[PDB]
This record gives C-alpha cells, structure tokens and sequence, in this order.
C-alpha cells in the first residue's frame, strides 16, 4: 500500500526517449495497481512540468502500462529537476490528484544531467522529508562520458538515506532496464 | 528571461598584465560560458561550465563565478589574445550572449604614415572624383582627419573606415575617402588631407595641386 | 574531426524566402540537439532556433512564425527555412552543435552570409591609386552585395597590405586597399591589385601605373 509518483526528465538531452519508456514499462508491469493496492502517477519535466496522469486516473496495472507507453517526450532547453520534484511533492501527492490519505508517498526521479535550478534543490528535498516521501534517484551518466562526480553527489542528495539503497547509476538510457529488478525489490 | 552585461565594454592592457572580464546576469544562473571571436571569424568555444577550458585554449585562461557574477581571467595577456569575448547563459530562455568585451593590446606609440592620392583619370571619365588618404600603422587608435579644399575645410562627402588592431604589429590604420563630382573637383585646385594624432603637436599634412 | 558547414546564404529581397542548410560530420549527428545563431553586421551574437535529437523545436520571439528549424538525420543535415525575411534578418548565420540540453554551442561552422535588401546586384569599379618606401592602392567602389576578394600580385605580395572594411552608403559598398613596397621596387617591379566580385561574376587585375 503506497502511492508512487515517477518524475521523468524529458529535456532535450534525454535520448532516445524509447529506452526511457521501455524502462517505465519493464518497471510498471511488475506492480499490482488498484485503489486498494499500489497507485502510480507520472510527471514529466524539462523547461516546465506536466502531469502525464494522476495517481488515480488508472486503477488497473494494464491500464497503466498502455497509458505509460503513450507518454511523449516534451523536450526542454533546461533540466529543472528541482521544479519537477517540488511540483510532484505539492501537486501530484495531493488528495485532489488521487493521493490516498495515510498511504506511503514514494517519488522516483530519473535524470541525465545537473539541474539548472540546483539552487533550490536543498530546500525542495528538505520539504520532501518534511512530508515523509521516500525518494529513489536514478542518474544516467551518458552525456558526461568530463567527471561525473559533482553530478553524482547532486543526484544522491536527492535519494533518501541510506544512499546505497535508494540511489542508482547507469551508463546510458539503454542501461536503464538493468535496474527495474533492484529498483523494484527495494521499494518492496 | 536573463540579460547579460559585460564590463568593461572594452579594455586596453600590456602584455604580461593580468586581465579580468566580468559578466553580470540579471537573475542568478549556475553556470556561464565564454567564446572568443576575432575579426571576420566565427566565434570559438573558449570556456564552458564556468571554468573548463575548451580544447586548445592556452593555460593562461581561467573562468570563475557564481550567482549573478562570473568572470574570465587571462593571467598574462599575450598579443594573440586581442579579440571580443562573449559570455553566454543557457539557464533562461531565450539563451543569450553578453554584448561582449573587446580587448586590445598596448604597444609603443607610433606616428601614422599618410599618403594622399588624387582621383583616378579612369574614374573622372564617369563623372565621379574620389580623393583617397591612407593613415597607416599608428597607435593609439585615436585619430582625426580633416579635408581642406583650397584652404577651406570641407566635409560633406567624407567616408572613413578603420581597420581592427593589426594581428602582426598591434597598430591601427584607417582610410578617408572624399567623393565629389568631376565638376566640383575641377572647380578647385589644391586638395589636402590633415591628420591629428598624439604623436606630434602639429598635424601631419599631405596634399597636391593640378 | 567534428565539423559543421553552412550553406544557402545570399542576397534576397525583403519579404522573400531563403533556405539554409548545414552538413555535419565527425560525430553522431542524430544524438545532438542543434541550433542556429546569427550575428548582424557589426553586432553581437543572437541565438535563433534549436531542435533536439528528439525533434523538439524552440525559437527566438523575433523569428517564431517565420523561421522553421528542421533536421534530416539520414543526411546528417540541419535546415533553417526562413520566410517573410526583413532587412533586420541580415547577418551571418552559424550552424552550431549543442551540449547538454543544447544551450552550450560546442561547434560552429564558418557561417553563411544572408543579405536582405532591395538593392540591386552591382559590379565594383576598380580604380588604381598611384602617387624610402612607396604606398599604392586601389579603390573598389560601388558594388553590392558583399563579398569582394582583394589580393596584390595574386597574393604573392601579402606584406605591408591594408584592406579596409567596406563602408555601406546608399545601397553600395566601397572599400580601399593599400600596399607599401620599397621605393626601389615600384615601378621597376610590377604591382597590380586583383579584385573579384563573385555576385556579378567580375574579375579584374588592375596594374598600378605611375
Ligand atoms: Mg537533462
């Protein structure tokens, strides 16, 4: 019993969008979704943020798989990760959008680059803790491979403690699928 | 929207001098980029992610900053660094550049070599008459040219052009062209070109009659 | 090595259309977000349009609705379709590779010159300019549009040469060039300026006679 909201980076840098969708797919199909099971909402961000669908638009695990594979990349001349997370926190995770009172809030952030708005990331993360939201962050290192160090510390600072059981690291958009297993069986 | 203002708009320094260019953003950005552009050429990637030098950029160059103030610094200005440097941001739309800082190199003052040239007879045949005066390899680049037809100053049909700083000797040159009709030109006799420059008290004067 | 090459520039009338293209090489084109940046004559840089590897496009207000950026990955080419051109669109257009979300211009081509005007293509009139060391030159007057090529003794005489930037007046450019050689070289040895104006398919070798 836990409402899951995936915060997808859809900026110009993300490529190809096919592997990102293959990731959602391979992850969302292993879940039992329902009003009394586990709900999932997806938010995409770039220069701006947009709700793909709310936590309770779909009550079936299959209805979620079809809608998911229907998500289009919106692009973006910036990677406003802070804006994306903060928007999921105070907009997605709200009763109005399907958040279930009492249930555990879980946020999944996937990005491939340092955010342009990293100056409000600290504040945004702290507000996620204050609302007790478990955070799992996934960093795609493609574009950097340039040290990925500072990039890594930023994405980690997004995941909840302990970092080791919340933060993931993949070589590129293709390697995203090699996480679904560990990712899921760690959200239990 | 984010506007960038570079300062100084332009500067002059000697080789060996430590030079620092500034770029202030109207709103905070977490990174700044710089490009070097020389006369008649495409801009070149110079510094990215605030302080990384693009491949080929000599070690004397460095970049720093945060918030709304970023800088580019040349530890030992070399003659080859003359150019216009542009800062640029990718944090706000539309992406934008600063108006740039034009950097020039100081050198010993040098007097201008002035040469005056009467109209071509090849031009006269078509009704026009242009008189040309070249002011070559001088420094500083501050200069003044006045045309004097038969003792009386004239300046209605005068068009000037100045070159950018010389990539070889750091000097400056400029040409002044006075265009009159074949008739006006034949109406007068003595044509003279006057160049005032800090190199001499009195103007360097060249001229001719007919 | 990574490279970009612009094409399609030229003279076009106000209200006209023009299509620019850019061939990329040396990198996996389809994976990069590409942009076009312009620089009006004597001014700064201005980002114009961008297209991600995903096909997403963004534009500068002053061109959205008139310009369309596109790409064809099968030919590793980028395009810029420009409609309803205005005189203010006159500039050198640069094709450029982006980094990250595209806001850092990684690679630049040499550019292509777009001239938006009603002025008519016109050939230059090349006039000879004759008087320790002598200074000679030639006036390249009344041509349009840019560019014009100028060399001396076919480029073998490159030292002591000063080709000044063209000055535009009444829809016609004019520029001068001067060359200085030892007095014991002219007129015993030949001096001629070579001028070509490709837009009017004009070629002329004007020998400088005393
Ligand atoms: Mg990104």
């Amino acid at each position: 019993q836990l409402d899951i909201v995936i915060v997808l980076d859809g900026s110009n840098s993300i490529y190809p969008w096919e592997s990102v969708i293959a990731f959602l797919n391979d992850l969302l199909k292993r879940m039992d979704i329902g009003p009394k099971q586990t709900q999932v909402g997806i938010v995409q961000y770039g220069e701006n943020v947009t709700h793909e669908f709310n936590l309770n638009k779909y009550s079936s695990t299959e209805e979620v798989l079809v809608a998911a594979n229907k998500i289009v990349q919106r692009g973006g001349r910036q990677t406003m990760t802070a804006l994306g997370i903060d928007t999921a926190r105070k907009e997605a995770f709200t009763e109005a959008r399907g958040a279930r009172r009492g249930v555990k809030k879980v946020m999944v952030i996937v990005t491939d680059g340092e955010s342009h708005d990293n100056y409000r990331l600290k504040q945004v993360i702290q507000d996620c803790e204050d609302e007790n939201i478990q955070r799992f962050s996934i960093a795609i290192l493609g574009h950097y491979n340039l040290s990925t160090e500072k990039f890594v510390e930023e994405i980690k600072s997004i995941a909840s403690e302990p970092t080791e059981k919340h933060f993931f690291n993949v070589s590129d958009e293709l390697a995203l699928v090699t996480i679904v297993k560990a990712l899921g069986e760690r959200i239990f | 929207q984010i506007q960038l203002t570079q300062s100084p708009s332009s500067l002059s320094a000697s080789v060996g001098d430590r030079v620092t260019i500034t770029c202030s953003a109207s709103s905070q950005v977490n990174h700044m980029f710089w490009y070097q552009q020389k006369p008649g050429k495409a801009p070149k990637p110079w510094i990215y992610l605030t302080s990384y030098l693009a491949s080929g950029v000599p070690s004397r160059f460095s970049g720093s900053g945060s918030g709304t103030d970023y800088t580019l610094t040349i530890s030992s200005l070399q003659p080859e660094d003359f150019a216009t440097y542009y800062c640029q941001q990718w944090s706000g739309n539309p992406w934008t550049f600063g108006q740039g800082t034009k950097v020039e190199i100081k050198r010993a003052d040098a007097a201008p070599t002035v040469s005056i040239f009467p109209p071509s007879s090849e031009q006269l045949t078509s009704g026009g008459a242009s008189v040309v005066c070249f002011l070559n390899n001088f420094y500083p680049k501050d200069i003044n040219v006045k045309w004097k037809i038969d003792g009386s100053e004239r300046q209605n049909g005068v068009l000037n052009s100045w070159t950018d700083q010389d990539s070889k000797d750091s000097t400056y040159s400029m040409s002044s062209t006075l265009t009159l009709t074949k008739d006006e030109y034949e109406r007068h006799n003595s044509y003279t070109c006057e160049a005032t420059h800090k190199t001499s008290t009195s103007p360097i004067v060249k001229s001719f009659n007919r | 090595e990574v490279q970009l090459v612009e094409s399609g520039g030229g003279l076009v009338q106000p209200g006209g259309s023009l299509r620019l293209s850019c061939a990329a090489s040396g990198f996996t084109f389809s994976r990069y977000t590409m942009s076009w940046v312009r620089q009006a004559p004597g001014k700064g840089l201005e980002w114009v349009a961008v297209i991600s590897g995903g096909g997403h496009t963004y534009y500068l207000d002053s061109v959205e609705g008139r310009f369309t950026i596109s790409r064809d990955n099968s030919k590793n080419t980028l395009y810029l379709q420009m409609n309803s051109l205005r005189a203010e669109d006159t500039a050198v257009y640069y094709c450029t590779r982006g980094f990250g979300d595209g806001g850092y211009f990684d690679v630049w081509g040499q550019g292509t010159l777009v001239t938006v005007s009603s002025a008519k293509t016109t050939p230059p009139s090349v006039y000879p300019l004759a008087p320790s060391m002598v200074t000679l030159g030639c006036l390249v007057k009344g041509y349009f549009p840019e560019p014009v090529t100028v060399t001396w003794n076919s480029g073998s005489l490159s030292s002591g040469v000063h080709t000044f930037p063209a000055v535009l007046q009444s829809d016609l450019y004019t520029l001068s060039s001067s060359v200085t050689v030892p007095s014991s070289t002219w007129p015993s040895e030949t001096v001629t300026c070579n001028v070509a104006h490709p837009a009017s398919s004009t070629k002329v070798d004007k020998k400088i006679v005393p």
